[PDB]
């Protein structure tokens, strides 16, 4: 309980707040990282006014603490987000995402002939070379693509 | 008697500027007042040794719209010809013994011009010979540039796609080089670039061209944007995908297009032009295909008729 | 302008009683005085993406008997369409750019109604879409019941055979349910029974029906006996054989048939109606197929003509 | 302290887990306006629920009846100056476009540029949904299952 | 000699309860203490006139783990024997002069029984003959049921799917009906239900069976759940997709099953068993396919070797 | 155990310099003093979902020279597994309950790596997976280079042909780049040149490479000349035939080669190597194909046998 309001809503006790999500990445992250399949109270604010991006998104998941590698999976979508972990209304922890070494499940091999399309295996890509612009190599067909390309097909 | 009378339309390199204008003004007249009995009592052979539905249905509808009868076959999947080693000289020496014009498509380059040495006086019109020519596709494209742009000279024409093996962009660059002041912009993956013999002919005629890597570099200046399909087997699956599948047009890209710009595609389009482009005023690929009827009708009217009434 | 003018004939569920009578009275007039030039200068596409000779030759003869030209393909065995991923929206957007009506058969249900969203103003007439509709088979059957029985209401109609998957009995039960007082007798192997959505529509309209296990239980009361083929693969070889291959008609069974009773079969008949039935007055399966010409002619006459002269 | 809004739509009493379906399916986030969503919201009042608040947007008539297949007891509320100007329950519509797949794998809707469309029919015990292409009729439970 | 020495293995109908237990007893022995030179110098023929590579690899691996040689073939659209003109009887008469045993799978029923009259003293083992029999599948199913449940009597076995045409479900019911007190639940789509002959046999034996509509209503009482694949050709796409909220199994459905309940499937399992079942302890279809090696080793060992002391 | 004992052999990328030398060391041992009962009682599966009979016979002969048993298949337009519906994952899950090792060649990339997650403790050895990897070809190429040149470091290797799509030339360059001081010459048609990733890797390693236009300009400095076949589908007939005075090798071209220079080719060699080369001492492609036996014996011996004392 603390005086919420909607331009920057307030206080969950205990749980995670992913703030400074670029506009329109928030829903993407909800659906992609399946954040919603929990019985916990999630509160989400879309296209909000704030700390200078002007407009941002924010997600609040009480009682769940998603961390260290979970936070890193957020990196090519929301690299400039902050993952505050809250306990008894205090921000006892502030993480930011860094590029992971493996991004499972979420991507799709652009190579139409690899076997991963047709089967009970989940995608997996090795990540290379920070911010000057990322290369992702499929586990299975060992073909290396530009992230800009895996992030459309 | 008109110049085209009883000629074989085998290659674009054989038609002059004059010849091309004549075909285009006759298409315009037949599109405006139909002549449904002009080829009454003519029988025309539609020989498609290689199957091509799009082209065949178009050619035969336009033979039907001028009153002619059609006999013919579509093959690739068997229709008994070349049966027991019969040469193409021999098949044509027998078909010209009873039809009044042969329209033909064939897998090997040169096949429509060989038909010419054996057909006597029956005109042979080429509907495609392997990777060599397809005149009637260039006539319909030209007709469509002319009808939408008002002219065929002083155009800024962008050719986007697989330019190395797209047999139609190669002939449309040769036809358009017959006219003046056109400027070409080629936008192709490195593996699929416009071959040198084309570029070398453009240079020698003093025509301007340039390579760009995205359509955004040139959209603003462009009158005709002619897209071709990349065939995914000219590249491997991952070459197509990896960064070269971005010779794809979408509605968003059209923002700054001139109000007169048109998008042309000989078809099947599958990937390269997104479905949301269809709703825009610039989508003219389907109306381009309908113009195939008048271009094609005009050639059969000019070739079978000594004198034309209009 | 007549109601059917420029309509798409896609489903029987879309035609009213009125619509069905109109088609049937026009068939009767064209069967009585031919109109061989009514569709003069129209070109019609016969697109059979799935091959069906019986239906195609019938449709094109009736286009020919009203003076129209035909361009088209029969496929199943290759005729280059869908070549290189070309969608059906796109093929139809290109074919309607030059023909005046599309007749089409296609493997998937829904395909003729999709053609409708892309054909602009060129009418689309459905010659069969997978297990869904076949209007022109129901129009010809109806015409044949009417011409031989004098009416379409107050009939006792027996449907014998594979009723579960026979796409034509399902539409003829829906068409006949538009009319009054008809009584249905279904005679099917247990595995091949008339599905519930049919029965449920008959009940809801208060129409009488009943299941019988042999034709002898009902022969005496029957006006139209419509046989369908059991396809031997809907059953195993021994299910067909074992006791269910007795939905077979022979001359002997016809003894007590009313003098007006007729035997109808959309064809191929192979097993179910023995060859000795042909010599009887009740065999009307072949004359039913000849009526396909007038039913089909009537639909093309009504759809392409604003006003009809008779 | 949560979100009272000046003008907009508040969908309330979304049944739990339908809450995210509806954002996806009805493409409600493709907007620049502030949305504030609550999931697994407490409802001693109705078990547990979800609630989307979307401002300066009024989702009406047709748009409301769509939701009935999913959240059939949802009360949409509009607001134009700090309070409920209208509460609107969803009623079942006559057609459900776009969001639904034909169960029929031979249906042409599957391979083509077509927007799905089903005719709705409350046949007591269920809603049957008849595809506009196939003309094949299925229980709404078979179509929503997928 | 052992009772099965030099015997022909053609129908499950022909093996007594006792022969079924002998085979199963042996196969546990070979699984535990393998004897890789038991058929040293024997040459078995793997005549698959109908391809089934899973069954063929299981058998040939059984032949080689006992040290035997293998000659033979498979024939999806290929290789000469049976020809058309050359009879099966002459194929067998010639091959039984070359080998010591013949495993054969043929598309027509009774082919293996015909073979038996032409192989001389050479034993023939049926690997599938049309829709009639496949005894080595029943033998491994019982070995898996006996190896997970501890007995073959007093079981609550649920059989699910295409009970009308799964040859495996018809056989497994005959074989389990030689043991005592078994109770059967048959969960099938009523168009694909257990034939009246399986049921009439079961009532002559006094055995208990009941039919259910979804697995969820028996999940609680069951020991073996034997899923079968529903054969979508014997169905309409819409029929196929219509049934309830299906008869496919997922882990959610398993949350009530007894701890010793195992899900069996002859394979392939395209759709009816979800991947999440694969990780539960109740999943046993892959282990069932490995027991195929020990069941077929057993049969070959008893047929070709006079008495066995392992 | 040996380092490769029970390991999966899927990409050349995954074997260290040391593992490459162990294999090559073993293979010289087996060539010299053969051990024909080393895999006695093992049963290997030769799953060629894509036919390649040369590779399949090399492997099965490797399996039999070490005394192992073989079950499996090939599949140019044939035999059941993988079906369409039945997954590769379920095929492997079932076959890895029957055999001790799986050699597999599949048309889609990563199929062998997928397999690895379903084979349990059973090792899988890649024989080709789309355009990705074929490690047993690289292993025999290095064995032939080491056996003719005496070392695998400090070589002047010329690679010629389709460098863009030969999977073998991509692999051989990664493997030779784990050894020291090698200098690479790449003579290819610029439409078919070495990808930028091979070259970018080679420059990160400090390795020397240069690109040339015809073999004649490096003939003098070279040790290994590795010809590749130019794949005429990825080309126009006229393009194919246009290139220089070609990149095919004939004895005349060899008159300057060093005495220890050997010409290698993975085979087939339709055109690029003339028959007169076959009689020179520099020809080594056939001997290279015999070393395929000793390279694959080595891999199987180390994977299936715990430590090797030969
Ligand atoms: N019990 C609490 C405490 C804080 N917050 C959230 O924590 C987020 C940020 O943490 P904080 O360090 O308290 O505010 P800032 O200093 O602005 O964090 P930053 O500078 O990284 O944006 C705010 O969005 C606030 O809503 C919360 O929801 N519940
Ligand atoms: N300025 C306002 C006014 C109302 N609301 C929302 O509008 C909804 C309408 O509910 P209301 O009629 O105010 O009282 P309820 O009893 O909650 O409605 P119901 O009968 O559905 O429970 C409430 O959830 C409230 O949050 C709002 O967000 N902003
Ligand atoms: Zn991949
Ligand atoms: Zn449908």
């Amino acid at each position: 309980m603390t005086h919420d309001n909607k331009l920057q809503v307030e206080a969950i006790k205990r749980g995670t707040v992913i703030d400074h999500i670029p506009a329109q990445i928030g829903f993407k992250l909800l659906s992609l990282f399946k954040l919603t399949e929990t019985d916990q109270r999630i509160t989400i604010g879309l296209n909000l006014p704030s700390g200078e991006m002007g407009r941002k998104d924010l997600i609040k998941i009480e009682n769940t603490f998603l961390s260290e590698d979970q936070v890193d999976q957020l990196a090519l979508y929301a690299p400039q987000a902050t993952v505050n972990r809250i306990d008894n209304y205090e921000v006892v922890g502030k993480s930011r995402p860094s590029l992971p070494e493996r991004i499972d499940n979420v991507l799709v091999c652009p190579n139409s002939n690899c076997i991963s399309h047709a089967e009970p295996v989940s995608s997996s890509f090795a990540v290379r070379k920070r911010a000057n612009d990322i290369a992702l190599k499929c586990k299975y067909c060992e073909k290396e693509f530009s992230h800009n390309v895996v992030l459309a097909n | 008697a008109n110049p085209l009378y009883q000629k074989h339309i085998i290659s674009i390199n054989d038609l002059s500027r004059d010849d091309l204008n004549l075909v285009l003004a006759t298409a315009a007249k037949l599109k405006a007042n139909p002549q449904p009995e002009l080829l009454k009592h003519k029988v025309i052979a539609s020989c498609f040794f290689e199957a091509s539905t799009r082209t065949r249905l178009s050619f035969e509808t336009s033979m039907h719209r001028l009153g002619a009868s059609v006999v013919g076959f579509s093959d690739s999947a068997n229709t008994s010809l070349g049966k027991k080693g019969e040469t193409l000289a021999d098949t044509i020496s027998v078909i010209s013994t009873y039809v009044d014009a042969i329209v033909m498509r064939h897998p090997q380059e040169g096949a429509a011009r060989l038909a010419t040495e054996f057909s006597g006086n029956v005109p042979v019109l080429n509907a495609g010979d392997g990777s060599n020519q397809h005149p009637t596709q260039t006539l319909l494209d030209l007709f469509t540039i002319q009808e939408t742009q008002g002219r065929l000279d002083n155009l800024h024409v962008a050719m986007v796609g697989d330019l190395k093996y797209g047999r139609t962009v190669h002939s449309l660059t040769q036809a358009l080089a017959k006219f003046d002041g056109n400027r070409f912009y080629f936008i192709a993956p490195d593996a699929l670039a416009m071959p040198q013999y084309i570029l070398d002919m453009l240079d020698e005629k003093g025509i301007a061209w340039s390579l760009h890597s995205s359509i955004e570099e040139v959209m603003a200046e462009v009158d005709i944007l002619y897209m071709t399909r990349v065939q995914k087997e000219r590249l491997d699956p991952s070459e197509y995908a990896n960064v070269k599948a971005q010779f794809v047009l979408r509605a968003s890209d059209l923002h700054n297009a001139k109000a007169n710009m048109k998008v042309l595609h000989p078809l099947p389009r599958v990937d390269e032009i997104a479905t949301d482009v269809d709703k825009t005023p610039h989508a003219w690929y389907f109306q381009q295909a309908g113009n195939g009827i008048f271009a094609r009708q005009a050639l059969l009217a000019l070739v079978l008729n000594r004198d034309l009434v209009l």
